[PDB]
């Protein structure tokens, strides 16, 4: 019993970053970003 | 474990395209320079004209 | 694996061990857990503070980094042992036993004689049972037992009897030295089922209990052979007050459990009467079975995990204790109805096997699908265990199909094939033999097959490196592919980039550990960690050789250089101790000691002969190259760290006794173990000989040019004058004037003394110690000098790693895979 006790826990509690470190992932990949409406706008600039 | 890790190549992903915005700058100041070149050609024929 | 430096750094950071707080807290910022919720933190916590206790040995309440490198290099040999306990190998299909005779019908029935070894076939719609070999399905007699369809085959050993029970209603006991029948005994009935009860107690004579179609166990002693009494069934004429105590369908098995003396009956109506064969009388009657119970099988692995498995119409065995009614376990994954369950004796394995060929191997310590066999039988009639000296399953089915277990071949081997190498990773305490398939780890103090690391690699396993810290194993494959497996249980924790589909000759893990300074000035913005840079260097059969960084993730771009410096197979790769310079050898002739760090090539001077060079080392810590050639010869180099030119020094003809012929011909050595203990070089011999040289005097002479070398370099600076310099420079101009100067010269002194290094050094520099004769079956593929026990152990294509210690040198030690460790020579103590 107090093995279980010691090992439920173990079974529900790591979810919190399993799921943690997927929501930090969220916003990490998002920053595909303004560099290219820069690169864009200064191609723009290039054209003219 | 595997999401402390996934974050890695995903994240690498994020941008690696720095190299078009520095190439396509420094074609800025490349037709900046054309520009005035081309100024004074115009220029030069403008002023023998008269 | 990643944070093992970091958490070694903060353990470190205490300087007298982490106490209970600073450990749990280390552990908890490097754990991949969850330090914010309570639950895991707390049992964490727990578990860790356990793990300190344990760890104390001192009982002053701390755990040293010593400590902690223990107990993990401790779970690391246990890991080694690829099961945690108890290594319950797949049954592997019998490569060596397959059907032979000709049965003209389906197999009905198999009963294994063991004490017989009369694997009696009954075959279906045959007169005669076919006596087969259990271990090999060799038929021994096809002998008419009864005049009808035979239902059961038992082995009666009171009277030597193999008795075969028939529809025709008679029972015929032959007995087995002639296999004549002994004894034909008529019934009322047929008995479907027959078994032989020989019950624990010495008083109680032995019942051949037949269980028939009326669901009565007829019991028939087995000396008599006859009928004296009839256990409960569904007898529905014998209407009275007595209590319904038995099965209402015929019976189909009868398991005698002497330790419980328990007749045990299975009856399509789902119940398992128990019935007490003392008396015969109902001790219980286990239910929970959908349909009819056919076979049953008595898991006794401990007294703590015995289990009743019982199988039938259910497609799943049900497992039942003798006191807890209920159905104890139920095994799944079953497809279709299971035949029965089988518990092999001595082993905690129990298999369960459907109608399609689908046999599940459970652990009865946990019950789980430790494996899975798909028996190449279409249909399959029944099965029986032979335990005897191997583990295997005979399936009766259109063909006597067999499986073995997976015990090693020769045990007294370090490996049922060439134990390749030999690696003292110190901080395990054990013995890795390298070999083709797979890289073995040995404990040292015990010399048991540790670790099996069994498809450690797409290909085989021929070179096993220790790790700087000796916590993972570098191995590489004949494809080019390199790798960190972690030396616990054999997982490939990283791959390195591929070479070019050619094996790698040799395989060196060499660190660049930045060491610890303290730094005062500096303003700048660079933040960089003082990582340790680890660098596998790998050569294969190319002339190209690949720089992979273990610090680099990517196993492509490990390679942080792909440098030529060979005309030709790099024959092997030697690091020198406590310098960035590796001496890499070819068959050319040529050895190339390049610098990892900056990727140059200094060349050794060519020596009097360029035999392909075999074996390639450094003498550690000395400025000492030795390269061992395919004819004998083990050329001493003075290797400089520095620019200066690794300057030869002599040319020992090495010679060892050709074991047949008593000449002693020019032979490469396979292996060179330098023991710098002994400043020693242990010599493999093809015909597995540890011959021993001492490099005392050749070390000594080196060490002394190199002090000659410091002496002058120190008289010349200490004659420096003082002078001024220009102001300003400038004004650049420089011109080119080579030839002005090339008639400057008429002063020579002390210039012929640093070149006589060949003779300065002389094969009486490089003393012979020892040589362990006939040390190995075959060529010694490697020598481990496992310096701290002053210990070398010598693998070699004898597939053994026999151990060499080397106060004799005598062969202290064989690693033996068996776990027979008093066979296994391994009298080290540690």
């Amino acid at each position: 019993k107090k093995k279980a006790q010691d090992l439920e826990k173990f079974k529900f509690v790591l979810d919190h970053k399993i799921k943690e470190l997927k929501r930090d992932i969220v916003p990490r990949e998002d920053e595909i970003t303004k560099m290219k409406q820069e690169t864009n706008n200064m191609d723009q600039y290039l054209k003219e | 474990k595997e999401l402390k890790r996934d974050i890695g190549p995903k994240e690498e992903e994020i941008a690696k395209m720095k190299e078009q915005i520095a190439n396509m700058n420094s074609e800025i100041l490349h037709f900046k320079r054309t520009n005035a070149n081309l100024k004074l050609i115009v220029t030069d024929l403008r002023l023998r004209q008269e | 694996q990643k944070k093992m430096y970091i958490i070694e750094k903060q353990f470190d950071q205490s300087g007298k061990g982490l106490k209970i707080d600073e450990f749990v807290r280390v552990m908890l910022t490097h754990l991949d857990f969850d330090k914010s919720d309570v639950q895991k933190e707390d049992q964490i916590t727990l578990a860790l503070i356990d793990l300190f206790k344990e760890i104390d040995v001192n009982g002053d309440g701390t755990m040293e980094w010593e400590e902690f490198s223990d107990h993990i290099i401790s779970l690391g040999l246990l890991r080694n042992d690829r099961s945690f306990k108890n290594v319950i190998k797949n049954y592997f299909p019998s490569e060596h036993i397959k059907d032979n005779q000709k049965h003209e019908t389906p197999i009905e029935k198999i009963v294994y004689f063991d004490k017989l070894k009369y694997l009696v076939v009954l075959e279906k719609d045959s007169t005669r049972f076919k006596v087969y070999n259990a271990n090999t399905a060799e038929l021994y007699y096809e002998v008419n037992a009864h005049k009808c369809a035979v239902l059961d085959a038992e082995y009666i050993p009171d009277q030597n009897l193999i008795a075969t029970s028939s529809n025709d209603l008679t029972i015929n006991f032959w007995d087995s030295s002639f296999f004549i029948p002994k004894q034909i005994v008529s019934v009322p009935e047929i008995q479907l089922c027959m078994r032989y009860a020989k019950w624990s107690t010495q008083s109680q004579p032995t019942y051949l209990y037949t269980g028939g179609s009326d669901s009565i166990i007829h019991i028939y002693d087995t000396k008599t052979l006859k009928e004296k009494g009839t256990i409960g069934g569904w007898n529905p004429f014998f209407k009275r007050d007595s209590q319904q105590y038995g099965h209402a369908s015929p019976i189909g098995d009868i398991l005698p459990i002497n330790i419980q003396t328990t007749l045990v009956t299975a009856g399509l109506d789902a119940n398992i009467c128990l019935w007490d064969a003392a008396t015969h009388l109902p001790k219980k009657e286990l239910r929970g079975h959908e349909k009819g119970v056919y076979s049953l099988d008595w898991s006794d692995f401990s007294p703590m995990n015995q289990c009743l498995l019982s199988a039938g119409l259910d497609h799943e065995a049900f497992v039942w204790n003798t006191y807890v009614k209920e159905k104890i376990f139920l095994l799944r994954g079953h497809n279709h109805p299971l035949i029965g369950v089988k518990c092999l004796p001595g082993t905690p394995q129990v298999i369960t096997a459907d109608i399609n060929g689908m046999v599940k191997v459970w652990d009865v310590r946990n019950f789980l699908c430790m494996q899975t066999i798909n028996v190449p039988t279409d249909e399959l009639n029944s099965f029986v265990v032979t335990s005897n000296q191997k583990k295997r399953i005979i399936f009766g089915a259109r063909r006597l199909y067999y499986y073995e277990y997976d015990e090693p071949k020769d045990q007294m081997l370090t490996d049922e094939k060439m134990c390749l190498r030999v690696l003292y990773n110190s901080v395990l305490l054990c013995l890795i033999t390298l070999h083709p398939d797979c890289i073995k780890v040995w404990d040292i103090r015990t010399g048991k097959l540790q670790s099996v690391y069994r498809e450690l690699s797409t290909a085989e396993l021929t070179v096993c490196v220790l790790d700087t810290r000796k916590r993972k194993l570098f191995v590489g494959d004949a494809d080019g592919n390199i790798f960190t497996v972690n030396i616990k249980n054999g997982a490939k924790m990283k791959k390195f980039e591929k070479h070019n589909n050619r094996m790698i000759t040799d395989l060196t893990h060499w660190t660049s550990k930045k060491p610890a300074t303290i730094e005062i000035g500096g303003d700048d913005d660079d933040e960089d960690g003082t990582g340790d840079s680890r660098r596998v260097v790998s050569c294969s059969r190319e002339e190209t050789v690949f720089i992979h960084d273990e610090d680099s993730s990517d196993p492509s771009r490990s390679c942080r250089y792909k440098m030529k410096q060979h005309k030709s197979s790099v024959n092997s790769l030697s690091l020198k101790q406590d310098s960035e310079l590796f001496a890499s050898a070819s068959d050319d002739g040529n050895i190339v000691i390049t610098n990892l760090n900056s990727y140059r090539q200094e060349t050794l001077p060519s020596t009097q002969y360029p035999f392909e060079k075999k074996k390639v080392i450094f003498l550690d810590p000395y400025n000492a190259l030795v390269t061992s050639d395919s004819e004998g010869y083990v050329h001493f180099y003075c290797v400089n760290n520095g620019k200066a030119r690794t300057r030869y020094l002599l040319t020992k003809k090495y010679e060892t006794t050709s074991v047949v012929n008593n000449k002693v011909d020019k032979f490469p050595v396979t292996h060179l173990a330098f023991n710098s203990d002994n400043n020693m070089l242990l010599l493999s011999d093809e015909l597995g000989n540890v011959t021993i040289w001492d490099l005392t005097i050749f070390l000594k002479k080196l060490d002394e040019i190199k002090d000659d070398n410091i002496q002058q370099q120190k008289t010349k600076q200490a004659q420096t004058p003082l002078k001024q310099t220009p102001n300003r420079a400038s004004n650049g101009f420089f011109p080119t004037e080579l030839d002005e100067l090339k008639q400057i010269n008429e002063k020579q002194i002390s210039l012929s003394q640093m070149d006589n290094l060949e003779k300065y050094f002389q094969d009486k520099d490089i003393a012979f110690v020892h040589q362990l004769k006939g040390a190995h079956n075959d060529g010694i593929t490697w020598i481990e000098v496992l310096k701290e026990y002053n210990m070398f152990a010598t693998s070699s294509f004898d597939c053994c790693c026999h151990l060499w210690s080397f106060n004799d040198y005598k062969k202290m030690g064989s690693l033996i895979l068996g776990h027979d460790i008093m066979n296994n020579n391994w009298q080290l103590r540690v």
